């Protein structure tokens, strides 16, 4: 009977009306008068008509609609399009937890751009690493004045970049002279570098690395492939 | 210092540390245990934080283990449906075979 009354009745009355509706909880019924973007929207996030909840997003044109909604798609485990609205609002933070947990490669280019963007020095880090790129990480660094600490990595992941950076650090220590604070060697004197003869560099075991890195550990798995790295891991490593 | 410690090429102190602030609570933080490492037992708190059978199966697979996490998921009444790229794909890798060291001490001199 309300049906031929509906077409006679136009924008703010169906939304009104669609409160009350939404008040019977039918909620499906609410959808269909729908008529706000917004009132469509909350509805949607009630309703989960996924797609269609795109589509009334269109664009959406807001992240904080992807924020909100990204948490709602999420709980629908709606990811592949999830990953697409909330890489569409590049919220990194979340995203990244899905993606990281899976893993993934070409999330961290991308990312890695992302991770150029974002603005404190940490984060960016662990991506370098866990992309495994050491030479990223030192890069990285070189930006931010992390100097004694990338003297570290540079040491012991060894891309002997630490003869290298030690001498800039140096340098720095040396604009602000006394000899204690100038501090130096390379080889031979103060350090001993490649004639110590230690723990960051060579080519057999890292032959046998440059395949391991190629393929997948193993031990029992699925087509998310394997890596490993622990107890074994140190002791072929050693060798 | 557990970064320092990941840095250095030797794995116990930071798991220690790990479980003493894992210990402490945590929503975002298992991660850093996670990846110089290949094996993690977060995951066995982790599923409690989440417990969606997600994290777990996404995490599980390869240890060749996707299944305990798929037998909870299935009693639930399982809610996955959909997934985005996320293939194991980045490199953990690097840290100090012989010849040219670590750096648990490092030496150096005034001159």
């Amino acid at each position: 009977m309300a049906d031929k009354v509906l077409p006679t009745i136009p924008k703010e009355q169906r939304t009104r009306v669609a409160h009350f509706l939404e008040k019977q909880g039918f909620k499906q019924q609410a959808l269909t008068v729908s008529t706000d973007p917004e009132h469509r929207f909350e509805l949607a996030l009630q309703l989960g008509e996924l797609k269609i909840a795109y589509q009334l997003a269109v664009e959406a044109e807001s992240e904080q609609k992807w924020k909100q909604l990204a948490e709602l798609a999420i709980s629908k485990c709606q990811f592949s399009l999830a990953q697409e609205c909330l890489h569409h609002a590049q919220d990194y933070g979340g995203l990244l937890l899905l993606a990281t947990a899976s893993g993934n490669a070409s999330m961290v280019n991308k990312l890695a751009e992302g991770a150029e963007r974002d603005g404190k020095n940490n984060v960016a880090f662990m991506s370098y690493f866990l992309q495994g790129k050491l030479d990223a990480c030192l890069e990285l660094l070189i930006r931010t004045g992390r100097l004694p600490e990338a003297a570290f990595l540079a040491r012991t992941y060894l891309p002997s970049q630490v003869s290298r950076v030690v001498k800039l650090w140096r340098e720095n220590l040396s604009k602000v002279n006394q000899k204690a604070a100038e501090s130096l060697a390379d080889p031979t004197e103060y350090e001993n570098l490649f004639p110590g003869l230690k723990e960051a560099f060579v080519v057999e075991e890292w032959v046998k690395e440059t395949h391991a890195d190629l393929w997948p550990a193993k031990q029992y798995p699925l087509v998310t492939p394997n890596e490993e790295r622990n107890v074994m891991e140190e002791a072929k490593g050693f060798q | 210092l557990s970064f320092l410690y990941l840095i250095t090429g030797n794995l116990e102190k930071l798991r220690k540390m790990m479980k003493i602030a894992e210990i402490r609570k945590d929503m975002s933080g298992h991660y850093q245990n996670a990846l110089y490492l290949g094996d993690v037992s977060e995951r066995v708190r982790i599923l409690k934080n989440c417990g969606q059978k997600s994290l777990a199966y996404l995490s599980a697979a390869t240890h060749g283990l996707d299944e305990e996490a798929e037998s909870l998921k299935e009693t639930f009444d399982p809610e996955k449906e959909t997934i985005p790229d996320i293939d194991p794909n980045a490199k953990l890798l690097q840290p100090p075979a012989p010849i040219m060291p670590l750096d648990t001490n490092w030496p150096l001199l005034t001159v």
